[PDB]
């Protein structure tokens, strides 16, 4: 097999769709996914946020049934500690009486958190084993969840409902409008007041539209780049040499030391944007 | 054909490429600002902070606009169409 | 690379996850939180 | 035919990759310059803000036009039907 | 013929997309300086930013010309009557 | 002919392109530190204003002499008579 | 075909290149400003050394977007299969 | 002499735009400084603007030079002698 | 084949010239900050150099992967086996 | 031969462009920083003028060559003998 | 033969150039700063100088490496050998 | 040898035009930079403009080498050797 | 060639950054998660 083959095997994930005759089936080829049409589902990415975030939700829940409210166990020292930092993070930005807020900021983190570590691991081990478990030596499985554009499309998709529905139950329709179209620039002349709202409305509805683009684009981006360099320097060692591999293991190590820091950051960047915009959704700026 | 799928490629890296660099530019010129304004005022990290978190949806709208549109044209193309 | 109906469905679940975090394990933490405050004031106050 | 529709796709990308990079210095630069600002007088903010948004339109008008003719160099292409 | 229509698109790309990109970096730059001498005296706000505006006029009036000719360049061409 | 009139297209497009960034380049930086000194001496704003524009004169005198030389190229074309 | 390789590895080359331009001049200035800070005082040198890694969050995002889109470019290639 | 004269439109429409685009730029960071000197120092406008002019020439004379090749490019063409 | 090999060459050029370029300007940048930071705060120079140390281990971050690139470009050629 | 003389008369015209700006930049910066000092010490303008004119000796020497070299290529041509 | 030849001589012309200006523009910012930290601590210089060329190891390899690649293309040129 | 000759006139002009620009560049900075410190203090200029010549050597080093290139690339022609 | 040798340099490459992690960032991690919980203890026992 060739460079480019295994390139090309690890880019493909698993799709299910409409096949031509019945609609229960997965796809073998690259092609075969491309005729799929829009109603087609990533079963690995599904499945892996699936397990991370039922994993995540028992882990808080043990350490949240049984709060002891005295002396801390190790397990709910940790939980504790990372909802104060939640906490501090919320109200150093957020001032009203919201209780959606943390809860939803410290979901996000510790998902996103969780979606990026599992990249840390080589990246034919899980692919690899998938397919001796199954059976199949043409199986394709991507265990990295963030690499997927779709998951980061909803994760911001839904931040923008959030958002938009928030800003709707604290300013009716009316301040809706009011902002989209008759803000930042006001008039008390009706005339200049009805000649303003084309600038109004562009730079309004280009930075609503632009938030959750830029929210979903900088991870899917960070990511891909991240598992791409991986994969490049799996085919590092595919050569077989002896030399090369030895500068193939420190560019490896160098590259780790370098991910799990930005798989940090991404997090962290992530939940304080939610939290900004969330915020930005019940006052005026203007 | 080609000569229409190889321009669009080129006029994908300049979307990106030029979007990119001057979202850099902003970002950095904004981040040292608001560094030397956190420096100044050790109180006032929090508020500042929302501030240019503001400051950054004014700044790469553009940016991702053109990012999207060179996403369109890398995974479809109305040009193609135009013969 | 592929716009498919995942970007509904693991919204979806985003969604339900998110709701328990509003329901099962927030409120436990910060009313423990609140009480070990409340008991390190009443201590503090002894004076 | 192909070198036109080419030439205008290089067009609508430089067009989009210029305004993006320009918006993003304007508004690197007085985002700075509003955090400085505001750290100095933080009283002054609610007002500052304001005329910010004043210099914010001024910035961006002339690229809008220019992405809106993008989008006419799109979706649309008077050059086309002129041959 | 087709290579004169497409060489005019990329004019008038050039011709719009540069001065976009000059547009907002002056106007960023003048709108820092602008921020910065109402933080410093807010009760020249009145006077200075109409003043402003006359800068302005000298920032945007060349580059009015540009959005001028590219508009007189995509509809009735000049060029293609010529040969 | 044709490569002719095409390549005067793109000529004037950046004789007016490259005048107009840097005219507003230079009317940005001059207007921010005329505005930094109007509000610094808010009484002497008569006078400095006057001297800005002795600066106007020396900084739009190449801009307006490449304008006009682009205008001359549009409709008065010298280089289809030189074949 | 031949035209279609070489304009797509001349996109990856200009994807990369200005990207690492736009990061480096934005990582040098927030990396000037972050030492002016910090010789401003010691004492709060590591909090401020979070907010910069903050900066580097928004600073690279295009960049990296457009490395690996050119990571993509060079071994995969969806403009071969568009003929 | 189609490829000459073509060639040598474009090569008077870069001398004359990078002229302009220099020009613009420097005279612009001269009269910012200009303008702060004589908003500080009312008293040595007269002796200040005269260095300013001192300075003029030095910032336009190699610029005047390529102007003036402009023009013998423009009704003379040394290049078409030579075929 | 032959035109595949140039563009790859120059491919390559862009690709150190622009990070070279790049991270010139961002190590001036920096080493301006740093020496006036040192001669601020000459007690400071060992905890300065080890943050401008951190911060160039970020700056040289793309720069170093597009001079892989245009290594593995000069001494492979993944172009040349897609034809 | 006419493609060689083509040539020549654009690498001209950026050796006279790329220089004209340079130097106007150049010379921008320099004269706005001599007119500060100048109005900071009234009494220290014979002097540091001389200064200044020691600075253009350096900054004026590659424009010079370039001019010189440009003028070269104009008035005469090894490029025509192939050499 | 002759288009990959002309090709990589312009490779290495843009390599060498795109140094020259990143190399210049970073070493005057770098010896701006030192001759102000110089001025403002004169018993600070021996030292200072010495952290200066300490920032000179960090700021001449990417552009060393280019002009070394350049080099090692004028005189041994691996794309010959490449059909 | 046409393409090779007339490629070879572009890159040594671009090669000269681009080391014009950055050496320009940078002493302009450099002389405002060693003016200001002049005018700081009166009795310190003996010593610091040699310092200033120091920075000159690594400021014009690598720009002398490119245009030794291209008088290498003027008088002499490797590349027609090549074919 | 290929198969059988990625694995390998992936083991080792994953082994040395174990390694590392283990050494480096553990102990930090674990000495802040002590040290909140002496100070919780000394509160309490303040209290």
């Amino acid at each position: 097999e060739t460079a480019s083959g295994y390139i090309q095997h690890h880019l493909q994930n698993l799709t299910f769709g409409r096949l031509p005759n019945g609609d229960w089936g997965f796809a073998h080829t690259a092609e075969q996914a491309k005729e799929m049409g829009f109603w087609a589902f990533h079963v690995d990415t599904l499945g892996w946020s699936v397990l991370l975030g039922v994993v995540f939700l028992f882990i808080f829940r043990l350490a949240a049934k049984k709060a002891t409210s005295g002396q801390p166990g190790g397990l709910q020292n940790f939980v504790e500690v990372m909802v104060e930092f939640v906490d501090t993070s919320v109200k150093d930005t957020f001032h009203g009486r919201n209780p959606l807020i943390a809860p939803l900021a410290l979901t996000v983190f510790v998902w996103i958190f969780l979606l990026n570590l599992i990249d840390l691991v080589p990246v034919d081990y899980l692919p690899m084993l998938a397919a001796k478990i199954t059976g199949d030596e043409h199986l394709f499985f991507r265990a990295v969840a963030t690499t997927d554009p779709n998951a980061t499309l909803g994760l911001s998709i839904s931040v923008f409902a959030l958002i938009v529905f928030y800003s709707i139950k604290v300013k009716g329709i009316g301040g809706f409008l009011g902002e989209l179209t008759l803000h930042p620039f006001s008039s008390k002349n009706i005339v200049v007041q009805i000649l303003l709202i084309p600038v109004n409305f562009l730079l309004e509805f280009v930075t609503l539209i632009a938030k959750p683009v830029s929210l979903a684009l900088r991870l899917f981006g960070n990511m891909y780049a991240g598992e791409l360099i991986f994969i490049l320097i799996a085919v590092m060692f595919g050569s077989g040499m002896f030399l090369l591999s030895a500068l193939g293991v420190a560019l490896n190590w160098a590259w780790a030391v370098f991910h799990i820091l930005i798989i940090t950051l991404q997090a962290f960047i992530f939940m304080m944007l939610t939290i900004v915009y969330l915020s930005m959704a019940h006052e005026d700026n203007h | 054909m080609e000569t229409v799928v190889g321009l669009t490629a080129i006029a994908v890296a300049l979307l990106i490429g030029l979007g990119a660099l001057g979202t850099a530019i902003g970002f950095g010129l904004l981040g040292g600002k608001f560094l030397e304004g956190a420096a100044r005022q050790p109180e006032m990290v929090p508020m500042l902070q929302v501030k240019m978190f503001i400051v950054a949806g004014l700044l790469d709208a553009v940016t991702m606009i053109g990012v999207g549109i060179a996403l369109f044209f890398t995974f479809a193309n109305p040009f193609v169409g135009q013969i | 690379m592929n716009i498919n109906a995942t970007l509904i469905g693991q919204s979806v679940a985003f969604f339900i996850f998110v709701l328990f975090c509003m329901k099962f394990v927030w409120p436990p933490v910060i009313a423990a939180l609140q009480e070990r405050q409340k008991k390190i004031a009443d201590g503090l106050d002894a004076a």
